Parts: structure tokens; sequence; C-alpha cells
């Protein structure tokens, strides 16, 4: 997506702006832009709220930080913003969500340092556990803001093989030309509207497939910056 | 072994590789049996809840894809423990999702008219039937990262897709032990958003859990990177 | 220190916008992001980075831009006595967002310089000598 030999760019929306170099190398999920649901007698007879207020804006979330040891990092949507902002408030006091989302996975490092990073989209992405019987905790499937840290990276913590997730919306960030990657995510379930408390409609994964390394004396941890920006965003309360 | 001789210089139809092709032919799903006595039997009849990821074969194949619509035909090959068929009159009931499921083998739930039943003879040729789709969704799905309200993970109850309640019919019971195989096909396939592959063991029908000691490569081994 | 709050002290009331621009200095072979806030008057200073984030904000990749400028809307004053000030004014909160992340060969402590300036729609009235000297 966005590497070297790229004119910088100063993004706003709303009240946010970030500093990132335009790079049309974006990643459209599955082919299809973030659209504002189609019609259902549901909403038809209490209309779906799309506040553009606060809600459709950037949000960055904490940095991680990407040493020589890390497994790799996975976030839950829309989990990730329920505990966020007035998309916070907004999926909690609405009964059914729906929405999009224009996700920007960033990197700072030096040109001495060497590394690569799969970033992917996997819709519905149920986790499993070693095992005896025993569903996944609570806090491992709905990780939040912070994020969680996989186990076993190379079946995804969930016995499929990392080395196949490449048939799912990803993109690359290859230290050595590109620093970051940019997806656009469309709602997808088998319904309009789900609950946003209740289904993680997706899973977004950054996994480093070639390790962190560098000369000792450079900074021993590479940050990594995740932006989200919810698209076409819709509450519905049925009242 | 790899025998390099007779070379395919033709590109082969692509009707193979589509999906209707990949999820045809009625395979196996079920196999119930009526002994006569012995363990479960005093009872007189079987309470089979349809259920796909019975096989692992036909499992792996499904997820594939995250969400996936379509019919399902079923056919009944019932016929004596040793192969033989005597001329008994059998009942195979469907229960639709939401409704009372036969609790001996004289319920109330035999007589219920809502219950589809379809009456053969052993005798006769196979049953046959077709089952639409029952979810209440656009389509069923093989993962649900959420909770339908923990141990109630992953669970979506929109894939119910019913019940089949199989007896001899009579009000005494049958002399003879029925052994009775239950086929499926499914009819009008569609599938969405494509996934990973299975590469590790199964260990449960209802979850992703895999025995995380004992993880297998998805490849086989060599010794050097340069040995083929 | 600014040439612009030395003459503020020449007149009584004030008012308009202003812009801070931030100037990264250290190695061309620095980078990282910073994060910049303007919390509103009358508003609770952010306490971590997160909250900061859901306010009005910049993130400043000085890997990109060696420079970025930051615009505060609206600031007034009425200068009284009773000496107290009728300051409508916000504050200015710069995070690391991301750590400085540097080669080897590189210093690993560099200075950002702040330079500010009146916009526009900027104005003062009633004019009074100065107790900038003495």
């Amino acid at each position: 997506a966005c590497g070297y030999s790229d004119r910088v760019a100063q993004l706003t929306i709303g009240n946010s702006t970030i500093t990132t170099q335009e790079a049309a190398n974006i990643v459209i999920a599955y082919g299809e832009w973030p659209e504002y649901c189609p019609d259902t007698d549901a909403t038809a007879v209490d209309k779906p709220t799309r506040p553009d207020v606060s809600v459709n804006r950037f949000f960055t979330l904490d940095t991680k930080s990407w040493a020589k040891d890390s497994k790799g990092w996975y976030w839950k949507f829309p989990d990730v913003l329920t505990e966020v902002g007035v998309f916070g408030q907004n999926a909690q006091f609405h009964y059914l969500y729906r929405s999009g989302f224009c996700v920007h996975v960033q990197c700072n490092a030096s040109k001495f340092h060497q590394g690569a990073l799969l970033v992917a989209v996997l819709p519905e992405y149920v986790l499993g556990t070693i095992a005896e019987n025993s569903h996944p905790p609570y806090a491992t499937t709905q990780p939040g803001q912070v994020g969680a840290v996989l186990t076993h990276p190379y079946v995804l913590d969930a016995g499929i093989p990392l080395s196949q997730l490449t048939v799912c919306p990803h993109q690359w960030i290859n230290l050595r030309t590109n620093n970051c990657a940019t997806i656009i995510v469309p709602y997808m379930n088998t319904v309009p509207f789900d609950s946003a408390l209740n289904h993680c409609n997706f899973g977004l994964l950054v996994i480093p497939v070639v390790p962190l390394d560098f000369n000792t004396g450079a900074t021993s941890e590479i940050p990594i910056t995740v932006t989200i920006a919810p698209m076409c965003a819709e509450f519905a309360g049925l009242r | 072994n790899l025998i390099e001789t007779r070379c395919v210089l033709n590109h082969h139809s692509t009707q193979e590789t589509a999906i209707g092709n990949f999820f045809s032919r009625a395979g196996l799903v079920s196999i119930i049996t009526m002994p006569t006595t012995g363990t479960q039997n005093t009872d007189g009849y079987v309470n089979w809840d349809i259920d796909l990821m019975g096989y692992a074969q036909l499992r792996r194949k499904c997820e594939l894809f995250t969400y996936m619509r379509f019919d399902a035909e079923f056919t009944f090959v019932v016929a004596k423990p040793n192969g033989e068929l005597v001329p008994q009159l059998l009942q195979y009931m469907y229960v639709p999702p939401g409704a009372p499921k036969p609790t001996s083998r004289d319920s109330f739930a035999w007589q219920t008219a809502t219950n589809p039943s379809v009456f053969v003879k052993m005798t006769d040729p196979p049953a046959q039937v077709s089952v639409p789709f029952m979810s209440p969704a656009s389509a069923y799905q093989w993962f649900y990262d959420g909770y339908p309200t923990d141990l109630d993970y992953g669970q979506c109850p929109n894939n119910m897709m019913g019940t089949f309640s199989i007896r001899t019919v009579g009000i005494e019971k049958s002399p003879h032990s029925i052994t009775l195989r239950v086929y499926m096909r499914i009819k009008h396939v569609r599938a969405w958003i494509p996934r990973p592959l299975r590469n590790q063991p199964y260990l449960f029908k209802t979850n992703p859990n895999y025995k995380g000691n004992d993880i297998k490569c998805t490849s086989t081994s060599r010794d050097k990177i340069t040995t083929l | 220190s600014t040439i612009l709050g030395q003459l503020c002290r020449y007149y009584t009331q004030w008012s308009g916008s202003l812009e801070v621009t931030f100037m990264f200095a250290g190695s061309f072979m620095a980078t990282g992001k910073m994060l910049i806030a303007y919390t509103p008057p009358g508003g609770n200073v952010p306490a971590d980075r997160i909250t900061a984030m859901l306010g009005t904000h910049v993130i400043w990749d000085f890997g990109l831009q060696s420079s970025v400028t930051l615009v505060v809307p609206w600031i007034s004053n009425t200068h009284y006595r009773a000496y107290f000030d009728y300051y409508t004014t916000g504050i200015i909160t710069i995070w690391y967002q991301t750590n400085y992340v540097v080669p080897i060969g590189a210093p690993t402590t560099a200075y950002i310089v702040a330079l500010a300036a009146a916009q526009d729609n900027f104005t003062m009235k009633l004019c009074k000598d100065t107790e900038d000297i003495e």
C-alpha cells in the first residue's frame, strides 16, 4: 500500500487529522464498497440512525510494540470500538448495528530494520483452545481496544494454516519497501443488522511472517499503529 | 511416485470445479441402529437431529466457506442388520425446528399433523424427501464469532435444520432389528467468503479447538532445503 | 517569549484564532508519531493518550512531515482587576503515539521547536501601557 516515494498527505475527518502517505494501493475487501443497508421491514417502521457526528472519524488505537519474538496480534470488530468514544455509547444504546471500516495499519522503522507483517481480515474469526472440552474465555474472544496476542500463530489459534490466510483480504507490510497497509471492509453477515455487543463480524490480524531483525544498537521495538474509521455506520434502536 | 510420462496437453472442463459439482452426490450422513433389545432400544424409536458436521470428510469441505445456503435431499436405505428385508411398516417423521420431539415410542408427537411424516414398507424402494432452507437468516453459517445471548460460544442456533424421528409402526414392538443408513445430497448450493482449510485434527463437532501440544505441520518434511 | 504575547500586554481585550507550528530537528534517519491534542476551554485535560485521541487531535508522523501546524479555533480575553483574566482558552497536549525510532549511528535525543502566531481574525482593543518593563 504505502511506502517510500509517495507524496505525504494530511487527511482529516471531523476533529481528527492523520499524516499518512497517499498511496492508491488500497485493498477493497471482496471487491465491494461499504454501503448503507438496503431496505428491510424492520427499519421501514423505525429508520436507522446514521450519526455522522463524531462517529465517522479517525480512531487511532494504542500503538503495539513489535519485538524480535512477537507472535502476532488480533482485534475483533466491532468490539474494538465498543468501549470507545461515541461509537461506543452509540453501539450500546442501540439494539441493532451495521457498519463498514477503513482499516489502516502503519509502521515506523529505519532502513536498517527488516521484517514483514501480513495484515488480513477474517470474517467470523472463531477461536479455539489447546484442550478436554472448553470454549475460549470472554477475555480472549473479545479483547477490546488493546487487542490480544496469538499463542499459536502457525494455526491462527483456530486450527487453520497461516500459510493460507491470503485467501482473505490481506496486504503485506515489508519493511524493505512499504511501511503501511490499508483495507476497506464492507458489512458481512447473514442478516442486515446484528447486535454490536454479541457478534463480532470479523477480525483484524497482524502476524509477523518474517521476524523483526536489526543490529544491536537500533531501536529494539518497532511501533505498529492501527487507525480505524467507520464507513456508513447505521444503528437501529427499534422505538 | 513421480512417473513423468503421459502429459495431459488439454485443459479440462471448469464445470468440475464449480461449487455445485464439488458439493453434489449423496453421501452417508448417519447410521441409526434399532435392535430388538440391547442398550438403547427397549424404546422402539430414534431421534436423529439433522447434523452435517457428523463426518469430518464433508465437514472439512464445508468449512472452506463461511456462509452456505442450500436444499437437502434425504434418502432412507433400511434393512435388517444382515441385509435382509422383511414386510415391516416404518414411519419417518420430520420434526421442524421449534417443534417438540417424541419422548416415547408413542408420544403425541407422532400424531401431530404439522410434523410431516412419510410411511413406507422396508420392502418398498428407499424413501426420498427434500428439506428446504430452514434458517431464519439468509444463510447457514459454520462460524459465529459471537454469543447467542462462556460455554455457548460459536454456537449459532439459526443453523438448526430439524430432526428426523424413526420408528416401526404398530402398537406392539417390532420383532426385527433395523439398521438404517441416511444419505443426504446438497442441492442448489451457494457459498460465501472462502477461508483457510482445516489443517489440524478435529476435536469436537461444535468448535475449532485443536490439540495444542501435538500441532501438526501443513506439509511433510525433508533433510536439507536443497535435497529433492 | 513570542512577539504576540508581548504586544497583547499593550492591550486590554483581544480575540481570534491562533496557529501553533511544531518543527522536528532530529536526524533524518529518525521516525515516529507524536499526537497533538487541543482540549477546548472549560474542558478536562486529557488523562491518557486514548482520551486525547477522542478530542480534537493531530497524529504527526515526523518521519513524513518535518513540520505540522495546529489551529486554536478561538480564544478571548477581557482583562480586569479586583487582577483576573476573563480568558477563555484551551490546552495543547503533546503525546507519544509511538516511541522514538532510530537506527544505529543516530542521536537518540532530538528536539522540537514551537512557533506561534495570531491568524487574520485576531484583533485587540483598549490600549494600556505594559508591566513588562520597570
